[PDB]
């Protein structure tokens, strides 16, 4: 398998971290 | 609640599994049990069905079987492989002999990913962050993996990671902590942190960090970077012979990591120095590492959960084969699946 660029990757953990990073 | 079973011989070996598991493909054998990949129609997942055929041939086997089931039923964490199912075709304790364990077969192993791709520093931050998130959970229950290496980390296309295959005994040595390799003392949870440093170092440089041939060779390689033990650490080595071997070495200062990893994120190198400390008692813990500036983008102290307490009192129990088998049977029966 090939891992997407973190910028393109989407998963529950990243979603969570991106939601906190805006509530800020 | 007994599901319908179907039986088939795959590669000269009988699999009797619930009909929910379809298209079984022998994905490997071993000395601890055969493994097949399959489609789990209930969850819609690709899964690994592991058959233990020889579970109770000795006290050592019976106990290790019970230990593996206990560990796996306890793991409820996003970054740790959990038990999706455990079953036996046996309708009673008397005919109970085979045990099957079902886990999610996510992505590929980290070793496989690296063989086909050069990761970015961004990938490395998020991947290592996930290992430490999983380890804080595990260590909080006082569990030690003991066998962390790239082949024991499952990773998918979206960069999710889960720790798997816990060391059940109570290349491989390339990630092991000096003190556990030669059995210098009773091991700390930080033997897993040492493996993490080894893994991260390799992800950044694209070169294995301590690729030794035998214990002495590997020990020497390790001590060259990290320096040789001092009096403090020597007092902690229980074996008189190991202590005498240690003193016989020519002293070696610790090296400065910044010359070894030039061009790498300085924060990454700083974390490496905190993980690869010779004295286990002085290595950064997983909780502390999560707080390290290298993971700034990912740290959330409100979402790095700990585990319920894990009762390891069984380790000191001295029981018969049939008692370990019965305890195992009870654990199969009491298993409650995840949502």
């Amino acid at each position: 398998i090939k891992i997407k660029k973190i910028e393109d990757a989407s998963n529950p953990l990243l979603l969570k971290r991106r939601k906190k990073a805006r509530a800020l | 609640e007994r599901p319908t079973f179907y039986r088939q011989e795959l590669n000269k070996t009988i699999w009797e599994v619930p009909e929910r598991y379809q298209n079984l493909s022998p994905v490997g054998s071993g000395a601890y049990g055969s493994v097949c990949a399959a489609f789990d129609t209930k969850t819609g997942l690709r899964v690994a069905v592991k058959k233990l055929s020889r579970p109770f041939q000795s006290i050592i086997h019976a106990k290790r079987t019970y230990r593996e089931l206990r560990l796996l039923k306890h793991m409820k964490h996003e970054n740790v492989i959990g038990l999706l199912d455990v079953f036996t075709p046996a309708r009673s304790l008397e005919e109970f002999n085979d045990v099957y364990l079902v886990t999610h077969l996510m992505g590929a192993d980290l070793n496989n990913i690296v063989k086909c791709q050069k990761l970015t520093d961004d990938h490395v931050q998020f991947l290592i962050y996930q290992i430490l998130r999983g380890l804080k959970y595990i260590h909080s229950a006082d569990i030690i993996h003991r066998d962390l290496k790239p082949s024991n980390l499952a990773v998918n296309e979206d960069c999710e990671l889960k720790i798997l295959d816990f060391g059940l005994a109570r290349a491989t040595r390339w990630y092991r902590a000096p003190e556990i390799m030669l059995n210098w003392m009773h091991y700390n949870q930080t033997v897993d942190i040492w493996s993490v440093g080894c893994i991260m170092a390799e992800l950044l440089t694209g070169r294995t960090l301590f690729p030794g041939t035998d214990h002495i060779d590997q020990l020497k390689l390790i001590l060259r970077l990290v320096g040789t033990p001092g009096a403090e650490l020597l007092k902690k080595i229980s074996s008189e012979s190991a202590r005498n071997y240690i003193q016989s070495l020519t002293q070696m200062p610790k090296m400065n990591f910044a010359n070894v990893f030039i061009g790498a994120n300085p924060l990454a190198v700083d974390l490496l120095e905190k993980m690869l400390v010779l004295d286990s008692d002085k290595r950064i813990t997983a909780a502390q590492a999560l707080a390290h500036a290298y993971f700034a983008q990912y740290h959330d102290p409100d979402d790095e959960p700990v585990a319920d307490p894990y009762d390891q009192s069984f380790e000191s129990r001295d029981l018969l084969i049939d008692e370990w088998k019965s305890l195992t049977y009870d654990e199969v029966i009491s298993f409650v699946p995840p949502p």
